[PDB]
């Protein structure tokens, strides 16, 4: 998260990271043993860890569960980012508390203006690149469909919508993959991609969660 | 000795931070780099010795 601020310690219960020997997305909690992420952050193996706010200090509230089933969206395109979306069924339940808790999916498509509250532990670009350990937050408004086809001519899929600055200096960036976009309290959208991080008029491009309320229903289904 | 050896490590439009390997032809050795999950280019390796072989000595 570039231009961002540290989340409130507990405040985002539902923000998880993705690990495989280190963090390398994020995810979000939306039950009690299933995460949504980003298809583009698939590994074979996976640790989900929960509950974290620094993630090299532990505080005590932290859930370290592996993924035992990661299906990518069937329709992902791993050329054009087109339904870059993707689901995980933790090992175990996650143990829920004020630190570990879910989030709600959506029940209307994102609205032009809303703001929303986009997390992670992505680079931030304070000092050239940089990793921060304490969990970062960002206030950004969603943007028209017209805005988001204009700073990307030729690669806006329907999958697809654009949070953030056409000013630039804020946004989201690498390791923020897979993460949130909260707006008022549903799940509208995954951290997907953009060029750049925090460019002029290339805000970043999230995957719309909306889309496929109905795939994440029927999957987690067909999976219990 | 491939031309794509002597190109900067492409990290790309994904958001994810993945650990790989490019030539650094003003090191003369292969260094570490964020991938960010897609749309690699040729100059990226999963490890320092693939790295080597295709590309060591460019
Ligand atoms: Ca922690």
């Amino acid at each position: 998260i570039v231009g961002g601020y540290t989340c409130e310690e507990n405040s985002l219960p539902y923000q998880v990271s993705l690990n495989s020997g280190y963090h390398f997305c994020g995810g979000s909690l939306i039950s009690e043993q299933w995460v949504v992420s980003a298809a583009h952050c698939y590994k074979t193996r996976i640790q989900v860890r929960l509950g974290e706010h620094n993630i090299k200090v532990l505080e005590g509230n932290e859930q370290f569960i592996n993924a035992a089933k990661i299906i990518r969206h069937p329709k992902y395109n791993r050329d054009t980012l087109d339904n870059d979306i993707m689901l995980i069924k933790l090992s175990s339940p996650a143990v829920i508390n004020a630190r570990v808790s879910t989030i709600s999916l959506p029940t209307a498509p994102p609205a032009a203006g809303t703001e929303c509250l986009i997390s992670g532990w992505g680079n931030t670009l304070s000092f050239g690149a940089d990793y921060p350990d304490e969990l970062k937050c960002l206030d950004a408004p969603v943007l028209t469909q017209a805005e988001c086809k204009a700073s990307y001519p030729g690669k806006i899929t329907n999958s697809m919508f654009c949070v953030g600055f056409l000013e630039g200096g804020k946004d989201s960036c690498q390791r923020d993959a897979g993460g949130p976009v909260v707006c008022n309290g549903q799940l509208q959208g995954v951290v997907s991609w953009g060029h750049g991080c925090a460019w002029k008029n290339r805000p970043g491009v999230y995957t719309k969660v909306y889309n496929y309320v109905d795939w994440i229903k029927d999957t987690i289904a067909a999976n219990s | 000795r491939p031309d794509f050896c002597l190109e900067p490590p492409y990290t790309g439009p994904c958001k994810a931070r993945i650990i790989r390997y490019f030539y650094n032809a003003k090191a003369g050795l292969c260094q570490t780099f964020v991938y960010g999950g897609c749309r690699a280019k040729r100059n990226n390796f999963k490890s320092a010795e693939d790295c080597m072989r295709t590309c060591g000595g460019a």
